[PDB]
């Protein structure tokens, strides 16, 4: 997961 | 009222829906053609424009330089001509009329190159990269000048801001905020920059500060009750508000209002459902 945004990466 | 287009919780959505904070209802309208988190939204002319993101989804992960119009009468979105490249999490801002739409990501590649829309004539042109490679940038518009604040260069999160001067085509850079932030929301209240939350490479922010341009200083204000990242803000009535975004374990739903004579946030709402990455703006 992007730490930023919680997006699946 | 309080308008919220795409975002992302679990993927990628095509979710519209508008908040109006006297009443506190929710309304549902017409699904975003393409889905879309890491986008931005902006009104121009009373219609709502959808600029940039990506659509992450169980079968991939497209970077998009699509824009997109919703018209508040008639229900529905119509594709208009698309940027010169793709932009996710980018930053979009207004200056008489006209869309900037300023750096975001496409795969690995972090853009500096900053785009102009004409919504009478369909047609996106370059305009003067920034000093920074920015993604995760949030966008102001004062005294008809655009400011870029924070973001991510693809190593280091920002707290610098630069400021772009429509009649000279050229990029500044400003004073530097307190904090570094990425992914904050941005947006003008009285006639302050407004920096909220945002991530820093550790933790999850809920401060806040603001720009005045006459001293060209920053300085903090109440913290947001809540630690986000990767939210949509907007202002509505001369009152803060900011949407969902990511706290680092969970999706969220919580709706803060700000509200600038007591230096006050206060929750308002939820969402429908919580969510990150949204474009936000009011019509």
């Amino acid at each position: 997961l992007d730490e930023e945004t919680g997006e699946a990466l | 009222l309080i308008y919220t287009a795409g975002g992302y919780f679990r993927q990628s959505l095509s979710y519209l829906e508008a908040y109006n904070p006297s009443d506190g209802t929710w309304l549902r309208l017409a699904d975003l053609q393409v889905p879309r988190s890491g986008l931005a939204g902006c009104v121009v002319g009373g219609l709502l424009y959808a600029v940039g993101g990506r659509n992450n989804s169980p079968d991939g992960n497209t970077d998009s330089s699509a824009l997109d119009c919703y018209n508040p009468m008639t229900n529905q979105w119509s594709p208009c001509a698309p940027m010169s490249v793709p932009r996710n999490r980018i930053g979009v801002g207004v200056i008489d009329g006209h869309i900037y739409a300023v750096g975001g990501s496409h795969g690995c590649i972090h853009h500096n190159s900053v785009e102009r829309y004409e919504p009478e004539r369909d047609e996106w042109h370059l305009v003067a990269p920034m000093l920074t490679r920015r993604i995760g940038v949030g966008v102001a518009v004062l005294n008809r000048l655009l400011y870029a604040v924070g973001g991510f260069d693809g190593t280091n999160r920002l707290n610098s801001a630069e400021c772009y001067y429509p009649e000279r085509n050229e990029w500044r850079m400003i004073t530097a905020m307190n904090t570094i932030r990425s992914g904050a929301g941005v947006c003008v209240l009285h006639n302050c920059i407004y920096a909220a939350g945002g991530y820093d490479g550790q933790d999850q922010l809920n401060s806040v500060e603001r720009y005045d341009v006459a001293t060209a200083t920053w300085t903090f204000v109440a913290p947001m009750k809540h630690r986000r990242s990767a939210l949509g803000i907007t202002v509505h009535q001369g009152r803060i508000y900011v949407l969902g975004g990511y706290d680092g374990h969970t999706f969220l739903d919580s709706v803060e209002c700000y509200d600038p004579d007591t230096d006050t946030w206060s929750e308002v709402t939820r969402m429908t459902s919580g969510r990150s990455g949204v474009g936000v703006a009011v019509t």
